[PDB]
DNA sequence: GATTTTATGCCTGATTCT
DNA sequence: AATCACCCGCACAGATTT
DNA sequence: AGAATCAGGCATAA
DNA sequence: AAATCTGTGCGGGT
């Protein structure tokens, strides 16, 4: 009953699969190697052990049917873990959340009831592919998130783009993919401090000169500073939100902050660029972005993108205009879950043992992890949201920021 | 084949379905009240103009086109969503109005997707008002294509009219409904004084009011849970015992039950009580409950008593009943338990924002309208040498280059132009080379782009003066706009009136009554 | 109550089925080979404006919108019938372009609605060419709500290349598909002479040729079934012996199977056979089949000749097979037996109905177009009396009665208006008392309003050149068309022009090997 | 096994109903009046006892469920019609081709099997609605098309409706309704001839008058005639058609062979006109309406029609905007199947026993019945396909011309 | 057009231990 | 998430009776 | 006699 | 040892 056997008899060559999903087993039936592989679609979310009891645990059809087809036994005096078939196991959950929680089941399970099969390494976890692209002739899968932008960042410098200054320079592709990886980088940084700052402030920052705190002290050359940093931000500004800027001299080193009144209707009290902002080395960096992204282009200047031109004022642009124009033949296909493939791609991607990749789940300490399955899958509603608490957002603020 | 930790995979995993679940599933959000998916659902129905007054819909098409938009998730979820939305003895006031086999009282289920009909109700288009003025943020859906509102511009306090339930991993929220009329009056009495105690406000909310009309005994429970966050009450339902004389023999009529509570289940658990001796004195029992009302009889034994046989009753069987009252919420992306006055003043703060955002649109869009109207009454002024020059043009571009090298004389309109100085009417991002110096109109690319795309038609006396009619009414708008922002109290006004009409429409009675031990 | 004789109820139910499903189901259209669910689906799917070069729809969609407006019948049958046409083995032509699990050569299966997704194909569109120039009769639907096509303007040999079967009350069709280049060099040898006999057919048209490629063992039955309309023919797989010496072991290696057989059933059905003992001298069977072809492994032992048991294997299971070629179509809404002439005849009619039609459409379409280029060009002729009426007038109305009363001189643009012939660029429904008089100009209603939606931009040179370049083209295209209509010779030179695009554009090679015995 | 019987024991008050489909079970279910009434869903179409064998009669599960449900036996030696329950059978199948095929099917094997059950009159055949009219307070329930078609010419002619010619005539009532009666029988005649003629020749004949053949003759006669018929065809076409004409003579009479073409280079070269179509009586019968349907209109004329005056000509158009008019407050709906109904609906409409409407099945011949049930429900193919040739639309073309 | 049983938190009533 | 158990015509093995 | 344990209901997701 | 009888599957419908 939902089991497709192998043929392979000897219990050191065959394979089993735990597919989430009818429609994913179902076609996973029909691209596998028939001689030394099995499959057992499970259909939704299956029983917790931690909480459960061991009378409801053998009253259950699903837990029943994978214990009858490991082939070892249960419980204390008739478990026996070198009577077992399919010594290969293989999780190969779907790639959202809800995939997340099944693996976390399905480990506890194999963990609190067969602590040998998980000790000896017969565990597997399965890594599916997410995206698919295709530019007519190339075609390949790319997984999550990171290695897309990867993909796109070296699609978009893939010949020709020589940079223009003047006349005719060319940046000719390591100069320029040094200088891209650093400005997302440098993105990257600014996106995780949306909140102690607004984006414009920081923004705005990298074109102005350096502040130059060392010989800075009282000159009152501070007031012309934030003066034109406040009267470039009011002068590009379609929010409807105003800017004025206070100073005072409550030290040797002259203090400054700006005010800024937005649409929510209220006014923040300040936003001060204080000895830790610009001691800090956010801003260093930040300025050592700048003085390679300052007016370096000239009155005329364009991208010299293959079998085409266009005329450019600032990078941003540049890098947008090359971004589309990359996406010009290119088709992206995305996988919403396992029922999304047909059997050849399944194959291909992770049932085919020349070209799959896969987990090996292995135990470091044991009371570490017994803490840690007692504290997660426990009865215990307190420790639990304590624990969730302690790795909530007041964790998430790390200030290397590298 | 890399190794890896178990304890390292299954803190990433869990800890993220947590969190997925706690900000995404189950908790609502305390401006609006919405969870995503009824936040969802609404904008997906809104998209398709499925208004409150055309045509209804195959729920089928509205649940397929909200899974395949923005909700990437199964359709039994999202159809039991809208099922839930749509029966009036669940939510106080109903957000979706439906046309088919929705459910009963008695514990009926609704037909599939294939047969029911659906489109929006009435008060919801209130909740969706200003929606379009750039009055809320968007964001993105879960493949980069779509754009979904952050959250949506409610004009009606939805989180304390229609409650909540959800429970989410580590917490779980439980919020009764109440009244609108009482909920409009305690806003603005807050309103009128900003440091009105809990005790203020309980004057005009003096506790919930479900739609199942039963009653409320106690009066403690309510009041610790406004000032604390969690509390217990005890519903009541409504029965009577009546006599007819003659035989002598009285007969228990219940009327009302408790709210979430099967009429089916309760009576078969009567059945089932008196079969096995457990309550003394019941002879019959029936239901003549159809179409007029809910009627439930008990006819009693000849030697019992109507109140000892009836007091019983709520000891035993589930006439009545606990809720627990237990207010957590989403304040800003994090879980938090709230009170009476912490709901009031985010509601408030919210209609602060969305009246000013609006303002700031509406004020742009009139300025930039006013500065294609000054340049169209200027070459209307001057028909005679545009048409003359626009003759001799050997290219649209050469007229327009010839238009904007070019002063004009303002003629009989500059004296309107004398109502419209101070530099009130001009756009922003205007530069000062343009507009009027010295009595002699310059023009821009745009303005002279808007005189070429003249028609004949508008040379006539009546289309002449409509345009210095909508100018001058043009100027009064913008006026207006202006003093609304110049000013703090101007913003409370408008508030309190919108409240006031938004109580006048949409008033209605109490239905749930209160009681002391 | 009333009786009623059960022979004459049976009578007219039945009669009623029989003709329902006989004209309803079955047999398809001769004109275009398809029947009406394949119709339905196809002009649904092309109103949602599903094309070939954009994004995928999901198959429920298309199936509700099927089931919901044109044809009312279950689910099933649809789903089906659309994922049918999505398979390259069996269609020579494939129509439908699918993405999902559709099923394979072994007779698998195919996933749910909600695990899939379709659109249209490149070939498709050349079925629906010309669908909204009034080519073809509208019907009503089955509540008189829709309009659906009687048939498909088809330019493909649909019937021919893609074949059909279908089972009725009484009787029955199955057609095999054919090749396209060969039915296209066929209709345009017919074209040149329509006195061809069925053995100059027989020369551009050798035989069937099945998706498959398998081989054709016989060249008899072909001529009966083309000459008479019923045959029968035999379908042999390919195969071969390799001898690889050392110890003379023979292997036979399978590739190509016949039209309509399931390999795993084909392999089972050996496996049971060698087991029982029927069939000897056969050692093992593989399966190696992965990606890049067809291949079955048969080893023999060594005290055999491979010669015989392929013989054996060849006369007792299903490798060779025997279809029954039966031509039955439906002509004028009757079943009628055809042959290949007939066939050819009734495509080149339909084709020369459909350019007809096509044809008058585009002269009216002309004839108006230039009709209002006419009024444009003689009022652009006459500007300063037209603005000084204009702004005299006080209203539109009055503005457009003066310029209807009173006759407009034609000026310098009376060389191309006389230059027409007569009255080819005039609408037929246009009165004799406007046009072009006798040295004056008269305005329709119609044309003083065109009149007045005039912008200022048309004043310049090059947009003034612009409408006299567009009304000279004009007055060649409504030559052109005439010449057309004139003549029967035209029609015949464009038809075969289309035919040659047609075979350039989606010619093909021949797959199916045909031997003699 | 989908049997919901009845409370009543007593075999001779007792019903029995054979629903199709399970919604429309449920609904009869949810609708049938508890006491004396049963309900046996079909979940689709049955076995055909004429072709099946008799030991697979009874394995199959719907055959079986139904004897069982009957209560009598089957097969000689064993059947006893004297022991019967539910004395009254009803079938109440769907209203369209799948509903009839399932009838004849069951009605197929109640004669075959149970002879007696169907001459002793325990068989009946319910009949519910199609059409559904509302008028805001009259609304009620339409049988077949021809009833509608029939309600909505009366609606057309309910009231009002008085002809003004020329002057002030009035035709009040009975002349119009009876001459719009036969105008409709015509037509209805025309239509079941259309396909050996154009609409457009049988249209105009009828204004035309009389052939007069008294005076035809082969020259000066016989050309009017043909020529007036083309002129007036001609001059009344959207669809860029041509109809010319041509005559001759045999010694014996002058006959026409007009033609026509349209959207086509082919012609079919004869429509001929000889004594044969003139001798026949449709010819008389549209003679007859063509004498009072003449250009009695005059430069004035209109309908006097209620708060609403139509002055115009080609009486056709009045005709129309009096269908508008009877169409302007009326909704119609059309049930699709059994399952659109709702359970009060049905109980209203086919089983209130003092509102219904069925039809008792009898037996007039046996012989007969045999031969047709042998010739029909057989397993000869020939048969069957010749029966259904003649009876075919020629059957239908009846040359009766009235 | 109809077809299973789990996770997650808080409250009740009913049954089971000492 | 694909499966239930029949109607319609045609051709062809493997299995019973003459 | 009174703590301790075991079921069932509620609303969005496999 | 020749002639009947008995099943299976193809594609649109309850
Ligand atoms: C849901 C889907 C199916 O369809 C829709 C619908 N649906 C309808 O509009 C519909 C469909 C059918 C009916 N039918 C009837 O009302 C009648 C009533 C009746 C009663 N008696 N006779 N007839 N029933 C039938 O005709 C019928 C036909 C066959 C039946 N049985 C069998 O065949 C059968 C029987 C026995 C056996 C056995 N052994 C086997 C089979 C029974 N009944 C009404 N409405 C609507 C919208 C959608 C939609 O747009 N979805 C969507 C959009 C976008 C997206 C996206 O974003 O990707 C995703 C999704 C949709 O997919
Ligand atoms: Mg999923
Ligand atoms: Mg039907």
């Amino acid at each position: 009953g939902k089991l497709a056997d192998c043929q392979e008899r000897d219990p050191a060559l065959s394979e089993l699969y735990l597919v989430e999903g009818d429609s994913a087993g179902g076609s996973a039936k029909q691209g596998r190697n028939r001689k030394n592989q099995a499959i057992l679609p499970l259909k939704g979310k299956i029983l917790n052990v931690e909480k459960a009891r061991f009378d409801k645990m053998l009253s259950s059809q699903e837990v029943a049917t994978l214990i009858t087809a490991l082939g070892c036994g249960i419980g204390r005096d008739e478990y026996n873990p070198d009577k077992l078939r399919y010594h290969s196991i293989i999780i190969m959950t779907d790639a959202d959340v809800d995939g997340s929680h099944i693996r976390t089941l399905l480990l506890t399970f194999f963990y609190r009831q067969m602590p040998e099969i998980v000790e000896r390494g017969h565990v597997y976890i399965a890594q599916p592919p997410l995206y698919k692209v295709k530019k007519g002739k190339q075609e390949q899968y790319i997984k999550d998130d990171e290695a897309m932008d990867q993909y796109q960042i070296s699609i978009a410098l893939d010949g020709a783009t020589l940079h223009t200054n003047a006349s005719a320079p060319a940046l000719a592709g390591e100069a320029l993919e040094k200088l891209v990886s650093e400005y997302n980088a440098t993105q990257k940084m600014i996106n995780r401090m949306e909140r102690r700052y607004p984006k414009a402030m920081l923004k705005e920052l990298i074109y102005q000169p350096t502040l130059t705190e060392a010989d800075l002290s009282d000159e009152q050359t501070v007031t012309r500073w934030v003066n034109a940093l406040v009267s470039e931000l009011n002068d590009k500004e379609q929010h409807g939100s105003q800017w004025k800027f206070d100073v005072h001299t409550n030290a040797e080193q002259n203090l400054f902050e700006p005010i800024v009144r937005v649409r929510t209707h209220g006014v923040d009290t300040d936003y001060p660029l204080d000895h830790e902002f610009i001691t800090g080395g956010e801003y260093r960096r930040i300025c050592t972005l700048g003085e390679k992204l300052r007016g370096l282009l000239e009155e005329d200047a364009f991208i010299e993108r293959g079998e085409r031109r266009q005329p450019v004022a600032s990078f941003e642009q540049a890098l947008d205009w090359l971004v589309k124009e990359s996406r010009r033949g290119l088709s992206i296909q995305r996988y919403k879950g396992l029922g999304e493939m047909n059997p050849e791609q399944l194959w291909e991607t992770t049932m085919d043992p020349e070209s799959r990749r896969m987990l090996r789940v292995t135990v470091k300490d044991a009371i570490a992890a017994d803490q840690l399955f007692t504290t997660l899958m426990g009865d215990a509603v307190e420790p639990r949201r304590a624990f969730i608490e302690e790795n909530a957002l007041k964790a998430a603020n790390i200030d290397i920021e590298n | 084949i890399t190794p890896v930790n178990i304890e390292e995979e299954l803190k990433s995993s869990y800890l993220d379905y947590a969190m997925s679940v706690i900000v995404g599933r189950a908790l609502p959000d305390v401006r609006d009240g919405l969870k995503p998916v009824h936040r969802r659902v609404l904008y997906a129905m809104n998209v398709l103009g499925n208004d409150w007054n055309k045509a209804y819909k195959k729920s089928a098409r509205v649940v397929g086109d909200v899974i395949g938009k923005y909700h990437p998730h199964g359709d039994s979820a999202v159809y039991d969503t809208i099922v839930r939305m749509a029966q009036p003895f669940s939510l106080r006031y109903m957000l979706v109005d439906g046309q088919g086999n929705f459910g009963s009282i008695d514990g009926d289920s609704a037909a599939a997707m294939r047969y029911t009909e659906i489109r929006l109700a009435k008060i919801a288009h209130e909740l969706m008002a200003d929606l379009e003025k750039e009055t809320v943020d968007f964001v993105d859906n879960y493949d980069g294509t779509e754009k979904i509102p952050d959250v949506m511009p409610t004009k009606i306090p939805n989180l304390l009219v229609n409650g909540s339930s959800g429970i989410a991993v580590g917490m779980a929220t439980n919020i009764p409904p109440h009244n609108l009329t009482e909920v409009i009056n305690g806003c603005l009495a807050y309103i009128d004084d900003e440091d009105i105690s809990i005790e203020g406000l309980m004057e005009h909310i003096p506790g919930p009011d479900f739609p199942t009309a039963a009653i409320i005994n106690g009066r403690r429970g309510i009041e610790e849970a406004y000032r604390t966050g969690r509390g217990k009450v005890y519903i009541r339902a409504r029965a009577e015992v009546e006599v007819d004389a003659k035989t002598g023999r009285e007969t228990i009529i219940v009327h009302e039950i408790p709210y979430q509570v099967n009429k089916a289940r309760l009576i078969e658990k009567i059945a089932e009580l008196v079969k096995e001796k457990r309550v003394e004195g019941i002879s019959a029992l029936r239901d003549e409950s159809d179409k007029d009302g809910m009627r439930i009889v008990i006819e009693v034994k000849r030697d019992a008593v109507g109140e000892v046989v009836l007091n019983n009753l709520y000891s035993q069987t589930q006439l009545q009943v606990s809720f627990g009252i237990n207010m957590v919420a989403l304040h800003h992306g994090q879980p938090k338990i709230m009170n009476l006055k912490d709901i009031i003043a985010a509601f408030v703060r919210h209609r602060r924002e969305v009246v000013t955002r609006r303002t700031i649109f509406e004020l742009r869009k009139a300025r930039d309208r006013a500065h294609i109207l000054e340049a169209l009454a200027v070459a209307l002024a001057n028909i005679d040498p545009i048409i003359e020059l626009i003759r001799h043009a050997p290219t649209p571009a050469e007229a327009k280059t010839a238009l904007v090298a070019n002063p004009w004389q303002l003629g009989n309109v500059a004296a309107m132009l004398e109502r419209a100085g101070d530099d009130a009417a001009r756009p922003e991002w205007l530069e000062p080379e343009f507009g009027v110096r010295d009595g002699l109109y310059y023009l821009t690319e745009q303005q002279a782009q808007a005189i070429l795309d003249l028609r004949l038609q508008k040379l006539t006396g009546l289309e002449h003066e409509k345009l210095l009619d909508e100018y001058k009414e043009l100027l009064d708008q913008i006026a207006e706009l202006l003093r609304i922002l110049g000013s703090a109290d101007r913003l409370m006004e408008v508030i309190r009136e919108e409240l006031e009409l938004v109580r006048e429409q949409f008033g209605d009675k109490r239905r749930t009554e209160i009681t002391a031990n």
